[PDB]
């Protein structure tokens, strides 16, 4: 079953740091970039990061350009997501989408350089909050 | 040649000519690399005997450090060595001058 | 700064057509993807190149986008259909993936 | 260092200078491999042991692709009497990645499978099944007669009118014209249809009966590595030498995070040397680069053994903080210089170590380092109405010495 | 140029294979040693032929004759005038290492400052021995002495004598800041060496009849019996490279040390 | 029609990354301000050869180019590969189609017979004109089939030129690199038709060039002289650099070619007495070996080396099948 | 002297060939270029004074 | 090339290939050094002149 699975949510102070991890399976992992989501309670989605199919290529909100930093470990089929200077805004529940098209099929070598613009499959969401 | 028989040992032989050969082309191409050396410098000596010897030169530093007066040359193995005699100027005193 | 703006709300009567609407300065140049979102769930992608369903969703659905404004419609509106739609504007190029304000589409 | 220096000159006694002795080279401090993640393995199987294998004419064609080909288990089997490669080493396989792996399979009459090989001529290699001159892979061919055996469902063609390129089939059936004149429909005058059976009786001797005949053709390192040998993926070192074999690409240096934006088709990266210089790692798909951990030149910095056994050591072009990993310190700009103290009185020049650094024997009496001095400083009393003239004179002979003629070696 | 490492780095078994052909290395690596220490031995005949760094006054009334141009600038790192800094501005590949000159450019600048004050406080002089100051307008007129001219055809008319000087040296300023390439003579140099070096490199991809130009894959691919046959074909052809690079810059260096003889003469 | 292919169809040819290098490849690539056929398929299709590749563009308004057919024979006798982007899904295969004369995609084009190949996955053709309003994609192609491999290479870029390709450079980039193996020699592109009568794009052909690629900080071909163009790109070519100083340079060698071959034997007819050697009753025993002198022939050795007869032939100072070209 | 012609020239079998050994051909003929540029300087500078 | 097929022809046209190649580059090193001697005389003639 195609599926994505969080972890790392918790309870944090401002300023402090926190990282959390989205597993895949199901899927070739490193062919397809990945996304970070989050939600605050009660609102509307909020787009955090974006991160190539290598890593080469990562792109953040102007919400958290700066002091977060998005990463991938294609070996492992994880994506990371390091959070540093957390304030009050950044309560929100974090999911970790793929893309409906992947970028590049390391298995046969195929690069479409042409692609859809879905993101088919979300992860479950882990619940971020920070407060003091 | 007395462990191998023609059919394999001129391969073996060929070996050691390419190596030989080369490793006299290296040789020579270094001695005529030196010879142009030594020619430069037997073409100084040369130009040292008849300018500094059988003559008085003007040239600064030529015939030796200083103002030269005359030279006599010395053979050596594979050389020659000339004795600069020259005129070098001491005890200086400060004048005041128009 | 990028708003796609979309209205709060838009009530529907069970089985009338509801027309939900995103709008951007620039959004006719950009694609134009569209989540559902049942409360306490992850969203689901509905619409995708501003046309597309992915397998299994209802034939349903539709979306179209010109302009400034990408707008998603249901020919037939069910019971199950009252969740949070989201716009977003999706560009490879430009990096630029925001999503919209949302809509909780009401059925009464 | 001194023992060193008097080995290289080959002499007891060594004159005051600089002497380069050997070489200094960063050692690896482990090993690195890192193959792709394949998740299966390989089908050899289906290929060796086939009910029924292909007409030399005929030969089949299997696509190898996506494999974990483990090559170790066939050559140990002893069914396989005839087992070799022109390109590679059989014991070598399990530990290089290559591409597009086709395995060939076809019957051939017996003792003709010598045939099977690059620049070979005769029946089945020009007409039947021929294979480039550069060829690399492996020929692999054993005795089936109680397999293949009477029988005559295996063909092979006699004639062709040219010599077939490497890895070119014939199925054309046309009668071939073997005489100066012209045959049409049926076998005429010195005219022959191309194919006949082998005839696998039973009753055949050694060297006659059939031989099933399977040769692999391996291409490596042109695209993105498929059939991947065994061997397991170990981790990522980076910032310490290292040598590493990155999907068979084997070498030796220092792995560092790379700045390097490869397109998503590009695996390798090369200088303007056309020396590689970056890689992508299979596992993570992270560029790293490949710099050649540190080498250089070892001087060694001696006064006369006359004088003196003590000597310094200098490491040219090497930075002092990796210099233990293979064995006072002052880091010149020509290397680090051990064994020579820094004194800030700047002497004339006695051994010139390079860049203005200069190294002598001083007392409590070591070997000294400093900046070299030009001369005595002279501030010359110019003004615009004095003038110095000698009050008296000095002769001086100087001697100068010149080289003429060399030896008439012949 | 590391023969050793050049023609086969970090192989053992091409370094036996390499030793079966003697002492080729030994050889080149001397040549090579020897044309370095003679471009120190070059640049030390030309510049170092001052015995003592002589410096010019603070106060310069060298009769209406200005050397600004030439002297050295204190107001900068270097003790490079501004014409020394015009020209200075107009002009690990397997084994390869650049060892640095003994004399650094400060040194060399120095060397040419000590010549430049000796020769305008004190004429040829110091050249002869100890240097004898003389006033530079004394100087000018005893050098016109040398050319046949008498001396008061500088007196009577010095000043038109400097301002010619000057304006002069003022338009090799201009020539050497502006667009021309005269210093071609030195970027041929660097040009060549530069050319010879990318030669050197480049022919180590080149195979030589070997199934590959890279030897990690030859020991990965082949066992000793028959990789020793590609490998010996690399040496081989590695080698002739390197002893062809070596006997081009023995030439080369060769016709540097003539031009380095002449220039310590013109000196 | 015909029109100018100024600087298009070059491609990466390789899967190596260089930055700030000018390298020298060789390869089939598309010759410099080439004639390039533009063919108005809509008011037909015709199947156009495929000689050692293809350089294919469009820029076409509403993507009615879905794919091409490449084979020898297209018509089930020979194996052949079909590329076909459906809207979802591109459809890579190598069957012994039995090809329509005319080929089109429906508003669908398949077959299964004897088949070899088959690889589905995302499209990388997509109506991608209408975000760009009037400003028209420029699709291009590249096809090789080389060492077994049959390679595709893309690039689509952004332009409002009508009549003809744009004069800028764009490095076209690897689609796929596919193991087929087949002979392709003719191609044709089929299209999307909404009316399906059963009864636009221009294409060049690489030939064998030297390309001088110019890689720049980021690793991309920025620019390229194609060597072989005119004397200015080969002396370009020749000292490997885009810029020359004034000068004389050596580029390469004039030779005048031969117009023909010309073979002058003697006047000799008589075919020469094999037959008396090998057909002799008695062989002569090992220590008296025969020793028959052959002068004065037409020696025609082939039937001996294709005959049967011979369980053992090997030549060593010649080779067998060049004996008969030999005069000895 | 052209390499390629002196050694095997009209041959493409040998011309492929001799590129395994590299750029030898262009050092060559590099410095036959430099020694015939030499000629002329020698004489300019011996004669046009 | 007319005697011998392409797998065996090649090996006998290597060593017709080194030979030419090293006497062409004894042939330039000699030029080398002679157009160094021609080049000192030029010299020596332009300051004669
Ligand atoms: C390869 O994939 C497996 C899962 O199949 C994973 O556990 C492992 O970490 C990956 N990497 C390596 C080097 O084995
Ligand atoms: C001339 O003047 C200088 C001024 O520094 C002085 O050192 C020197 O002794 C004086 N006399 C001589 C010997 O020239
Ligand atoms: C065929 O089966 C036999 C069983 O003894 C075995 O020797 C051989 O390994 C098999 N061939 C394969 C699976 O490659
Ligand atoms: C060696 O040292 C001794 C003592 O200092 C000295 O007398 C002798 O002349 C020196 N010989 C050489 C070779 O300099
Ligand atoms: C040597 O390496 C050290 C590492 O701490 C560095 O700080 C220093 O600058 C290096 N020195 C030279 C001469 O490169
Ligand atoms: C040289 O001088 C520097 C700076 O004055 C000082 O730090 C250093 O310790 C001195 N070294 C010696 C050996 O006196
Ligand atoms: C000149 O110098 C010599 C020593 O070289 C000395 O004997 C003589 O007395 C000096 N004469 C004068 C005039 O000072
Ligand atoms: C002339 O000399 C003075 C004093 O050194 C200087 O300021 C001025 O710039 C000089 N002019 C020229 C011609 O460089
Ligand atoms: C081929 O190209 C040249 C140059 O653009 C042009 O003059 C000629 O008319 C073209 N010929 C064809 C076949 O269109
Ligand atoms: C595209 O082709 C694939 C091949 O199986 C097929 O499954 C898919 O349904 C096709 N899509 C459309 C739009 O028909
Ligand atoms: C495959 O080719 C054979 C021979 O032409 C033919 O008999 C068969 O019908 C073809 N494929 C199928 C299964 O239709
Ligand atoms: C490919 O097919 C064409 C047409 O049948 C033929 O002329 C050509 O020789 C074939 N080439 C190969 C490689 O078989
Ligand atoms: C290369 O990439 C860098 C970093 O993304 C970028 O700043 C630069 O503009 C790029 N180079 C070019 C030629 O655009
Ligand atoms: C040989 O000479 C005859 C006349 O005797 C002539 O008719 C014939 O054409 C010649 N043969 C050739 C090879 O031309
Ligand atoms: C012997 O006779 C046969 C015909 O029976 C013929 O083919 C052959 O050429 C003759 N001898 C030779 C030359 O082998």
């Amino acid at each position: 079953q195609v599926q994505l699975v969080e972890s790392g949510g918790g309870v944090v102070q401002p300023g402090r740091s926190l990282r959390l991890s989205c597993a895949a399976s199901g899927f070739t992992f490193s062919n397809y970039g990945m996304h970070w989501v989050r939600q605050a309670p009660g609102k509307g989605l909020e787009w955090v990061a974006i991160i190539s199919f290598d890593g080469s290529n990562r792109y953040y909100a102007d919400s958290v350009k700066g002091r977060f930093t998005i990463s991938r470990d294609n070996s492992k089929n994880t994506l990371y997501l390091q959070m540093d200077s957390l304030r009050a805004e950044d309560t929100a529940v974090y999911y970790c989408a793929k893309d409906l098209s992947f970028y590049y099929d390391i298995s046969t070598g195929y690069y479409p350089q042409s692609y859809n613009s879905g993101t088919d499959v979300w992860g479950q969401g882990t619940t971020v909050t920070v407060s003091s | 040649l007395s462990r191998l028989d023609p059919p394999e040992a001129e391969v073996q032989i060929d070996r050691l000519i390419t190596g030989r050969l080369q490793s006299l082309q290296t040789y020579v191409t270094q001695q005529l690399i030196r010879a142009a050396e030594i020619r430069a410098s037997a073409n100084l000596a040369a130009t040292k005997m008849s300018e500094c010897v059988l003559g008085q030169s003007k040239r600064v530093d030529f015939c030796g450090k200083g103002y030269h007066l005359m030279s006599f040359p010395q053979s050596a193995p594979h050389g020659v060595v000339f004795l600069h005699v020259t005129y070098v100027p001491a005890q200086e005193k400060n004048f005041t001058t128009a | 700064s990028y708003e796609l703006t979309q209205p709060p709300s838009v009530s529907v009567s069970p089985g009338q057509t509801a027309s939900i609407t995103c709008s951007g300065d620039k959004l006719g140049d950009k694609y134009a993807c569209w989540y559902q979102q049942k409360p306490g769930q992850s969203p689901v992608l509905v619409i995708y190149q501003d046309n597309k369903r992915p397998s299994g969703i209802p034939e349903r659905f539709s979306g179209s986008n010109s302009g400034n404004t990408a707008t998603l419609t249901i020919s037939g509106t069910q019971a199950m259909d009252e969740a949070d739609y989201y716009c977003q504007g999706w560009d490879r190029s430009t990096g630029y993936y925001v999503f919209g304000t949302g809509t909780k589409v009401t059925v009464l | 260092p001194l023992s060193e220096t008097k080995c290289t000159l080959k002499s007891f006694t060594v004159e005051k200078g600089i002497y380069q002795t050997s070489n200094f080279r960063v050692q690896p401090t482990e090993s690195i491999v890192r193959f792709p993640n394949i998740t299966n393995l390989c089908p050899f199987g289906e290929v060796f042991n086939a009910t029924r294998f292909a007409s030399v004419y005929a030969w089949n064609r299997k696509r190898i692709s996506n494999c974990v080909a483990d090559y170790s288990v066939l050559y140990n089997s002893a069914s396989f009497s005839t087992f070799k490669c022109y390109g590679v080493s059989p014991t070598k396989l399990n530990d290089l990645c290559f591409t597009n792996v086709y395995a060939d399979s076809f019957v051939i009459r017996g003792d003709e499978v010598r045939q099977i090989a690059p620049g070979q001529t005769g029946k089945i290699a020009d007409y039947n099944y021929k294979l480039p001159d550069d060829f690399t892979g492996c020929v692999i061919a054993w005795n089936s007669n109680n397999l293949d055996s009477g029988n005559y469902n295996y063909l092979y063609r006699l004639f062709r009118k040219s010599n077939l390129k490497p890895f070119e089939r014939d199925i054309s059936t046309e009668i071939y014209q073997a005489g100066s004149t012209p045959c049409n429909g049926v076998e005429g005058f010195n005219c022959y249809f191309p194919l006949q059976s082998y005839g696998f009786q039973p009753t055949n001797g050694v060297g006659y009966q059939p031989y099933r005949v399977v040769v692999l053709s391996f291409e490596l390192l042109h695209a993105p590595a498929t059939v991947c040998g065994p061997k397991k993926s170990t981790n990522l070192v980076k910032n310490k030498c290292v040598n590493f074999n990155f999907n068979g690409l084997t070498g030796t240096g220092v792995l560092t995070e790379s700045n390097k934006k490869f397109l998503p088709f590009q695996q390798f990266g090369r200088d303007i040397a056309d020396t590689t210089d970056a890689v992508r790692d299979p596992q993570t798909l992270e560029i790293l680069d490949i710099t050649p951990c540190s080498f250089g030149g070892v001087s060694v910095i001696t006064p006369g053994t006359n004088t003196s056994n003590q000597v310094a050591v200098l490491y040219q072009g090497v930075n002092c903080t990796e210099v233990p990993v293979a064995i006072n310190v002052f880091q010149t700009r020509a290397g680090c210089l051990i064994g020579a103290e820094h004194v800030n009185n700047s002497y004339e020049c006695d051994i010139p170590i390079g860049a203005g650094i200069c190294a002598s024997y001083q007392t409590s009496q070591s070997i000294i380092a400093y900046t070299m001095s030009l001369g005595a400083e002279n501030s010359v009393a110019y003004s615009n109405n004095s003038i110095a003239i000698p009050t008296n004179f000095t002769i001086s002979v100087t001697t100068e010495i010149l080289p003429v003629s060399m030896t008439k070696t012949s | 140029v590391d023969c050793t490492m050049y023609i086969c780095g970090d192989s053992t078994e091409c370094s036996n294979l390499l030793l079966q052909y003697g002492s080729f290395c030994t050889q080149l690596n001397r040549a090579l040693t020897g044309i370095a220490v003679e471009q120190d031995k070059n640049t030390q005949e030309v510049f170092a032929q001052v015995k003592q760094i002589y410096k010019t006054p603070p106060i310069k009334d060298f009769g209406g004759f200005n050397f600004s141009q030439i002297l050295p600038d204190p107001s900068k790192p270097s003790k490079r005038s501004f014409i020394e800094d015009l020209l200075f501005n107009k002009v690990k590949f397997n084994g390869l290492t650049v060892l640095p000159p003994l004399l650094t450019d400060e040194m060399i600048a120095q060397y040419t400052s000590a010549l430049l004050a000796g020769t305008i406080t004190s004429g040829w002089t110091f050249g002869a021995g100890a240097a004898l100051q003389i006033p530079f307008a004394m100087q000018m007129a005893y050098r016109f002495n040398g050319i046949g001219v008498t001396q008061n055809v500088l007196y009577e008319n010095q000043k038109l004598i400097a301002n010619q000087f000057n304006s002069a040296i003022g338009k090799i300023q201009d020539s050497l800041s502006s667009t021309a390439s005269a210093l071609g003579k030195l970027q041929d140099v660097v040009n060549q060496n530069a050319q010879a070096l990318n030669t050197l490199v480049k022919q180590l991809s080149s195979n030589f009849g070997a199934i590959s130009s890279v030897l990690n894959d030859i020991l990965s691919r082949l066992d000793p019996p028959e990789a020793e046959v590609q490998i010996d074909r690399l040496i081989t052809g590695r080698l002739q490279s390197l002893q062809t690079y070596v006997t081009q810059q023995l030439i080369r260096a060769a016709e540097i040390r003539a031009s380095a003889n002449l220039a310590a003469t013109k000196m | 029609a015909y029109t100018n292919s100024f600087t298009r169809g070059v491609y990466y040819p390789d899967k190596v990354f260089r930055s700030s290098v000018l390298h020298s490849t060789q390869d089939l690539f598309l010759p410099f301000f080439s004639n390039v056929t533009w063919f108005h398929a809509i008011h037909d299709n015709p199947v156009l050869p495929f000689n050692d590749g293809v350089y294919f563009a469009s820029t076409e308004k509403s993507n009615i180019i879905r794919g091409w057919i490449f084979g020898t024979t297209l018509d089930s006798k020979t194996q052949s590969l079909l590329i076909v982007n459906n809207a979802t899904n591109v459809v890579i295969k190598v069957c012994e189609f039995q090809f329509c004369n005319d080929p089109f995609l429906g508003v669908v084009y398949s077959s299964a017979n004897n088949c070899t190949f088959e690889y589905v996955s995302q499209p990388f053709l997509m109506d991608l004109e209408g975000k760009q309003g009037n400003f028209k994609n420029l699709r291009e192609f590249v096809f090789k089939n080389i060492d077994g491999y049959f390679k595709i290479y893309s690039k689509h870029t952004p332009i409002n030129l009508v009549r003809d390709l744009p004069q800028g450079f764009s490095a076209l980039e690897p689609l796929v690199d596919l193991p087929i193996g087949i002979n392709i020699t003719r191609f044709q592109t089929l299209l999307a038709l909404h009316r399906s009568y059963l009864t636009a794009y221009y294409v060049g052909y690489l030939q064998p060039r030297t390309f001088l690629l110019k890689y720049n900080e980021n690793g991309t071909i920025t620019d390229a002289v194609d060597c072989a163009l005119d004397p200015l790109s080969e002396t370009k070519c020749t000292l490997k650099s885009f810029t020359v100083e004034k000068g004389i340079y050596q580029t390469s060698n004039f030779r005048v070619q031969p117009t023909e071959s010309i073979v002058r034997f003697p006047n000799i007819t008589n075919l020469c007495p094999f037959g008396e050697v090998f057909n002799a009753t008695r062989f002569a025993s090992v220590y008296a070996w025969n020793r028959k002198r052959i002068s004065n022939c037409v020696a025609d050795y082939s039937v001996l080396y294709n005959s049967a007869s011979f369980s053992t032939f090997k030549c060593y100072g010649v080779s067998p099948t060049k004996l008969n070209d030999l005069c000895f």
